[PDB]
């Protein structure tokens, strides 16, 4: 059992990875309400341009970490995402968001949950392009059967866990017939012959989102390969308040690491002390969940979900006026009283 | 000013006083959507006369070929109105691109009065590479299970849109305008088309180019439509596919009242996106609306500004208010007929 | 006791070359009975025949230059039947004038993969990518079949012929996998590598320091059309195709004689040869022993022997000398 | 008139009779290789002088680079003529050909005179596409235990080398002039190659083009050299460089008798195709022809062709016959010393 999370006596060894942007305020509320609620995890913590390698090495060892987002160039000389770098590194290869309204968030369409799966390390974040003559690019996109049963099992597996009754399959196969053809295929196929409880459907990218965004509540469980669920995890994102309210997590086979679900940095108010944890700790309680805790999990999501419900005191974004160390410490103190 | 890069070569047919424009009336609801739209072009006194041609496919070589009548028509008469038409061996809508060298979508939502949606003060506009990108039909089956679709990015594809797009906003007047990419993990792809916006930027100095990520474009949108009032965004086919289909969806909740125009280099033509809505054909009960303001985008293009204006900013904008106006499809009680000549009215 | 094996002449010379061999086969009468099969996409049924055969014995058809023209076939049968593996055999005649004498080597390509994967596409007008495949799981297949192959025939020698030093991905996985599974496996084997280009110098200039070769689908027509000319032409190649389930046996040499087809002029020693190995194969391989002593000393005999060889003697009269020869063993 | 392609542009250094042309000794038997050109150039009063100059690799940002020197020196003197040099981050001889913007190997191989090969009578002239094809540094690692080596052709490096082939054919006066492919299972890529090809073919009507797979190209060339001694055979990257050192298995065994021209648009660099030697420099073995040839290709190419005929047709190739001439290489007992002067004198 070299494969468990590192654990001693009794005490997880959690990897903690701040990243850029809001990064650093939004883990630190986790840290705060973590020490406060006394939880026996210890965060070995990292910070870096290439030592992504020294994540990897990281996670490796404890298993399990929690991570907020790094900032991706769009110039030439860029880095390259090293988001992607560390999940295709330790094959981390479903990434699962959650969109479910809160109680104290003005929303236009409201009562809304569904989750979006996305493959994480194929797709066009497959990262193949080359310039054959100049002005002239090709970007490879690869799809393959075993990274695709994969996914497509994880999707149901995750439904059949979650008592979701609905996988539904978002894919361009109408115009890539071979590429998204053999997405489309092997989710209905082994949703089939396996997974037969559940309702299996396909549902053309565009079309997906043009009802995401008009009529939301007729989808359960989205699978898509790893653009599409960009641009569904957005739609989502957007329909529930915004990108600090929604949980994420991102699951290989022998690791897993826990992210917001909704993917954005908040370069542009770092060291504001504005931003909002909500995402952050959703997600951080997703990890107790999984590393057996969930008695706090169940309590701190608890204490989070009923501060933001309860008007003032919430965070900029979701339309007050506290800051995230104050928003913080409201959770944890509706929390020293439960 | 009309943009340049599309332009129109007008000419009317000096017998008449007349400009000469190839229909296609298409299937389904088409027919009745169709004559909805003569009717209301007419009694506005439009400088034009209609030659309806049919698009009905040929397949010369295996591969789906368009009708020679057809054909003459449009290359002739440097633009076409088509309407809705059903799924006849090579896309029926894609060699129709292909053989007129359309290569530019434009899509607008905006909401529309008295049609009240969850979504407020929606007016977005989009522009989309109609060419390549990810719908190049280049994909592999590299061995057993491993595939790979081939996404198309060229220099000269791009700029052509991406120039049509900073024309268009000039000549629409909006001040910003936004290439959606993904150069973060596409660096090449996208890159290039980013890129070529940055450079054609320059010659272009009235307009402001901001460039975005799909990530925000569609969290931004859709959490706050307004903010792209001055939009006209331009980008690569998939994300244009998607975006437009959203932006309609954020408009009207469906794409029942979404009008498109494909441009191309002389020739153009404006369409409705909507379906044939084959069961509620010959009933009366089609919502011309859509078809309607692409009618509009179309004299826009020609150069008959006073004429879409008016059709536009009075009649079915206008018309449609007041339920007894209005369609089945946005709660009204108006058949197709009802709603032409309740619209001509205002007129 | 009676096999029932699959005839597919093919185009070119074809027709007469594997009529020879019934002739030679009938007048020898070996227990086989042809199962044969003419044919545009009916490639089809020399497919289907094989599955239900298992064994094969076939000419080469032709394929088109042009554009709009089908495409091998040759390749499309042995990729539907996954016979993954070709070998050539250039060993020289007795009777042969060649201008480097005694000389006795192999080369084994991969049939189904390489530049042989037939994918390509032109991105704009004028731009052209060919994509050339190589994997793993393929790749060890060869490889171990080369081996294998090494070792069965007491062969000492296998060389890997790449472009590694250029295509550090494609031929550079062909490369190791081969080296590195010579290495661990087949250790009594000696493995080395050579460079396309210069293999081909080797070849033309001192073929004796070569033994087997192994290539991925391009390099095996190169090296092995150097092979065809270094022992007098081929005429005088045999070859056979190997998957798990199949096996098809064709000239080693691969070419059509398009041009002197129905003239009977044509050399016949290449496909009686190749039906030898396929003898060999289904286990009887008496009459293989025998018949090939047979084509082996009528050739080396002087006059008697067909027009490329140096001979005046047509087809038709080339094979009676062997069934003569061979009635009196 | 030598070939439009690549055309020198002469110009002699206005205060010195001459024309100015960069060495690059190389290293290795280079040096004693190199001054033994320099002295049968001498004598011949070659209108030549050397500006020779050290290609030695910077590293200009990871990517290797070629020295300044260097570079103004050559791109300077239309031509260079450079000897054999070591292996010091991205092929030194890679990064020569991208900086000068060489396209095209052309490759001979004749039997020499007292030098008895198992191959006679060959002749053979070959034009090798330099720039694409399966040499481009395309490759990807589509998954685990997949990888894709992609071979680029296009028609505008395609035509230019077919150019210089037909061009080259007849300033060499030979009739026929052979497109070696593979359209056979590589339909579109060396189906580019060919069509470029037969279409250039009508505006050389002197020239005749033929067609050949590689398969009959090497078949035929080994059981008889001869039937292409009116040949110049053009063809894209692989197959040129397999044939290339091929002929010269045929026409010496090995390629210490080879020389080489790569002909670029205004600049061109002819070299020797043997090793540095190292283990034989300074003892003076070597063998000058090689080089020694190149200079003549390159005489030809700037249009000195009396000089070069002159080195050529008497001289290295008359004189490499008498064993006490020759050298080690060739089973003759001279030195690089004694090889030199004993040329000059039938100099
Ligand atoms: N942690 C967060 N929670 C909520 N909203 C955020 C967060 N980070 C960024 N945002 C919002 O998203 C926008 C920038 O997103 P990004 O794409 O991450 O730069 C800003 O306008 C913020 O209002
Ligand atoms: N049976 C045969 N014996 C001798 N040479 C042959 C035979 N069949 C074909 N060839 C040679 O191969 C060439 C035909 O192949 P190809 O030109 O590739 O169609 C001819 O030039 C013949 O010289």
């Amino acid at each position: 059992e070299r494969t468990l999370p590192k654990k001693y006596g009794g005490r997880f060894t959690v990897t903690l990875i701040p990243g850029d942007g809001v990064g650093k305020e939004i883990t630190d509320s986790v840290r705060t309400i973590f020490e406060a609620e006394n939880i026996p995890i210890d965060w070995e913590t990292i910070n870096i341009k290439e030592g992504v390698y020294e994540a990897v090495e990281s996670l490796k060892r404890n298993k399990i970490g929690l991570k907020g987002l790094w900032h991706t160039p769009a110039d030439q000389t860029g880095h390259g995402s090293l988001n992607v770098a560390l999940r295709k590194q330790l094959d981390i290869y479903a990434n699962v968001a959650l969109f479910k309204s809160l109680k104290g968030v003005k929303t236009r369409i409201p009562d809304i949950d569904l989750i979006v799966i996305r493959e994480n390390t194929e797709g066009e974040f497959s990262g193949l392009e080359h310039e054959s003559v100049p002005g002239v690019v090709e970007s490879l996109k690869v799809m393959t059967r075993p990274k695709t049963e994969r996914i497509a099992r994880f999707a149901f597996d995750f439904a059949k866990k979650y008592n979701r009754k609905s996988v539904t399959a978002v894919h361009k196969a109408n115009i890539m017939k071979l590429g998204d053809g053999l997405f489309r295929n092997i989710i209905t196929e082994i949703g089939q012959k396996e997974y037969p409880d559940i309702d299996v459907s396909s549902i053309i990218v565009d079309n997906a989102s043009m009802q995401a965004v008009a009529k939301p509540h007729q989808f359960d469980v989205l699978v898509t390969p790893s653009m599409y669920g960009t641009i569904l995890g957005n739609i989502g994102a957007a329909l529930i308040g915004g990108p600090g309210l929604v949980a994420g997590a991102n699951f290989g086979r022998d690791y897993a690491v826990f992210e917001p679900g909704s993917r954005h940095v908040g370069l542009d108010i770092k060291g504001q002390n504005v931003a909002n944890p909500t995402a952050m700790i959703l997600s951080s309680t997703l990890m107790l969940n999984h590393l057996g805790l969930n008695e706090y999990a169940t309590r701190i999501s608890k204490a989070v979900h009923e501060t933001i419900a309860e008007g003032k005191h919430t965070t900029r974004d979701i339309g007050g006026s506290s800051s995230t160390t104050d928003f913080t410490n409201e959770i944890i103190n509706k929390l020293s009283t439960m | 000013k009309q943009p340049s890069i599309g332009r129109y070569t007008g000419k009317p047919n000096p017998s008449t006083g007349k400009y000469t424009v190839s229909f296609i009336e298409g299937d389904g609801i088409g027919p009745e959507i169709s004559k909805s739209v003569k009717k209301i072009f007419s009694a506005a006194n439009v400088p034009i006369e209609w030659e309806s041609c049919d698009v009905s496919p040929i397949f010369v070589n295996g591969l789906t070929t368009i009708p020679d009548p057809a054909v003459q028509s449009i290359t002739k008469n440097l633009v076409a109105l088509k309407g809705p038409l059903a799924t006849p061996h090579r896309s029926l809508n894609l060699t129709l691109r292909k053989t007129f060298g359309l290569f530019a979508n434009v899509r607008p939502a905006k909401s529309i009065e008295g049609f009240k949606t969850t979504y407020e003060n929606v007016d977005l506009v989009l522009i989309r590479e109609n060419t390549e990108g990810e719908y190049s039909g280049i994909e592999h089956i590299v061995c057993p299970g491993v595939v790979q679709s081939i996404k198309l990015i060229t220099r000269d594809a791009s700029e052509r849109v991406i120039r049509y797009a900073f024309e268009y906003a000039r000549a629409i007047g909006r001040p910003r305008v936004i290439v959606v990419h993904k150069s973060t993990i596409q660096r090449l792809a996208d890159g290039l088309f980013v890129n070529v916006a940055k450079e054609l930027s320059k010659e272009y100095p009235d307009l402001t180019l901001e460039t975005e990520l799909i990530d925000n474009s569609v969290l931004k949108v859709v959490t706050n439509p307004s903010a792209y009032t001055d939009a006209v965004s331009v980008c690569p086919n998939l994300y244009g596919d998607i975006l437009s289909d959203l932006n309609s969806g954020l408009s009207a909740g469906s794409l029942g009242l979404t009008p498109s125009a494909n441009i191309g280099h002389k020739i153009s033509i404006f369409e409705a996106v909507h379906g044939s809505a084959p069961d509620i054909a010959g009933q009366d009960k089609a919502n011309p609306t859509a078809l309607l303001l692409s009618s509009v985008m179309m004299l826009n293009h020609m150069g008959l500004t006073n004429h879409a204006d008016q059709i536009q900013n009075a009649v079915l904008s206008t018309i449609a208010s007041g339920p007894e106006n209005r369609t089945g499809d946005l709660a009204g009680t108006a058949t197709t007929s009802s709603f032409t000549e309740a619209v001509i009215k205002r007129l």
